[PDB]
């Protein structure tokens, strides 16, 4: 079973940019090879095979190369456009199979989140169910760490989250948090807790409030 | 122009099996193979097989050796890929390639299939309400949380539109429950939070639900 295996797995740049990806093979697959570019929602469009050859279509700007186990895909003048992930793959033996994909993001100065906590509403707690949601809004670069802390309390299992994709405007991103716990559980506690890690922040920062305390 | 054009989405409660299929047009259908790769959310693309539309030679990823099924029909040029017990682990968008041999040359836009016991239902809309009075903050974090809803997906505007800077609708989580859930947010000026009314206007059509909830300071 060959493994494809690209670098990095999220390419951080700026338009214009020369960019390289690589993918490397676990064996040798001739030039067996093929880079696709994929954006949200859509499906996989071809670029290059061959190892180098451009699918009829593709842009100037993208162009690949290698043989044997190393492939590097590269792209001259990255456009406003060329922001997105691309795969790699092999159709040398069987199973075919595809690199894990690397994510070409746009470049920015780093921009801490600006974070809220929002305690559960009456509203809901009526039907003895509770959800805590933290914001960490507009930061840069995309990496956060995330936890909540009931009676400073480390909690796990019990929170999911959701990212927004880069923004279209400050390239920045949004991530959402939810602590779900029951009506009696979450009025077993006073303070509730949201400790959020970004390296724009000289420190952990937390967000918290009190059960009943406006 | 090639043409490859899959099924409708489908929605699979578990143990079920699943019939998608893909239409070729803009071709010889005999003389390509037709691949097909699976994606789950947020994942990568995972090959199933392969199949020779000429006689039905067929060559599956041993993986989804008891999972994939692939069978065609030359006469009306689509290929099928059945699906068993389908479960969780099987809700994926699957993809139909083409290729002029080795390589993928032209794709379908794809087929999702959502494995669930879940039944429609409409969402329960919550406050994100603003909480602080201070002179060092200016904005203020206030949204909605549409909550445990079925299936995708949820439109949210706020104000009818109005508002639309500053707005942030995140990417829905499938919970346990196997109910969706989604909040919504827009970051605004403490000064109009008692001049300015805000409402989050959410719609799930497939259980024809409509509500705007007024989300207002919890002074």
């Amino acid at each position: 079973d060959i493994q494809m295996t690209q670098s990095p797995s999220t390419l951080s740049a700026s338009v214009g940019d020369r960019v390289t990806i690589t993918c490397k093979a676990s064996e040798n697959v001739d030039t067996y090879v093929s880079w696709y570019q994929q954006k949200p929602g859509k499906a996989p469009k071809l670029l290059i095979y061959g190892a180098s050859n451009r699918y009829t279509g593709v842009p100037s700007r993208f162009s690949g190369s290698g043989s044997g186990t190393d492939f590097t895909l590269t792209i001259s003048s990255l456009q406003p456009d060329d922001f997105a992930t691309y795969y790699c793959g092999q159709s040398y033996n069987y199973p075919f199979t595809f690199g894990q994909g690397t994510k070409v993001e746009v470049k920015r100065t780093v921009a801490a989140p600006s974070v809220f906590i929002f305690p559960p509403s009456d509203e809901q707690l009526k039907s003895g169910t509770a959800s805590v949601v933290c914001l960490l809004n507009n930061f840069y670069p995309r990496e956060a760490k995330v936890q909540w802390k009931v009676d400073n309390a480390l909690q796990s299992g019990n929170s999911q989250e959701s990212v927004t994709e880069q923004d279209s405007k400050d390239s920045t991103y949004s991530l959402s948090s939810t602590l779900t716990l029951s009506k009696a559980d979450y009025e077993k506690h006073k303070v509730y807790a949201c400790e959020v890690t970004h390296q724009g922040l000289s420190s952990p920062v937390t967000k918290s409030f009190n059960r009943g305390e406006c | 122009q090639v043409q490859l054009v899959q099924s409708g989405a489908e929605l699979k409660k578990p143990g079920s099996s699943v019939k998608v299929s893909c239409k070729a047009s803009g071709y010889i259908f005999t003389s390509s193979w037709i691949n097909w790769v699976k994606q789950a959310p947020g994942q990568g693309l995972e090959w199933i097989g392969r199949i020779d539309p000429s006689d039905g030679e067929v060559h599956y990823n041993q993986d989804f050796k008891d999972k994939a099924t692939l069978t065609v029909d030359k006469s009306t040029n689509t290929a099928y890929m059945e699906l068993s017990s389908l479960r969780s682990e099987d809700t994926a968008v699957y993809y139909c390639a083409r290729g002029f041999l080795p390589w993928f040359a032209d794709w379908g836009q794809g087929t999702l299939v959502t494995v669930s016991s879940a039944s429609t239902k409409g969402p329960s809309v919550f406050p994100l309400a603003p909480s602080s009075k201070s002179t060092s903050g200016g904005t203020a974090a206030l949204g909605c949380l549409v909550k445990d809803y079925f299936p995708e997906p949820v439109t949210v505007s706020w104000n009818s539109g109005a508002l639309t800077s500053g707005v942030h609708t995140f990417p829905a989580v499938l919970q346990s429950s196997g109910l969706y859930s989604l909040s919504s947010v827009v970051t605004v000026p403490s000064s109009s939070l008692g001049t300015q009314t805000y409402i989050c206007n959410v719609n799930h059509k497939p259980s024809n639900t409509k509500v705007d909830k007024k989300v207002e300071p919890k002074s």
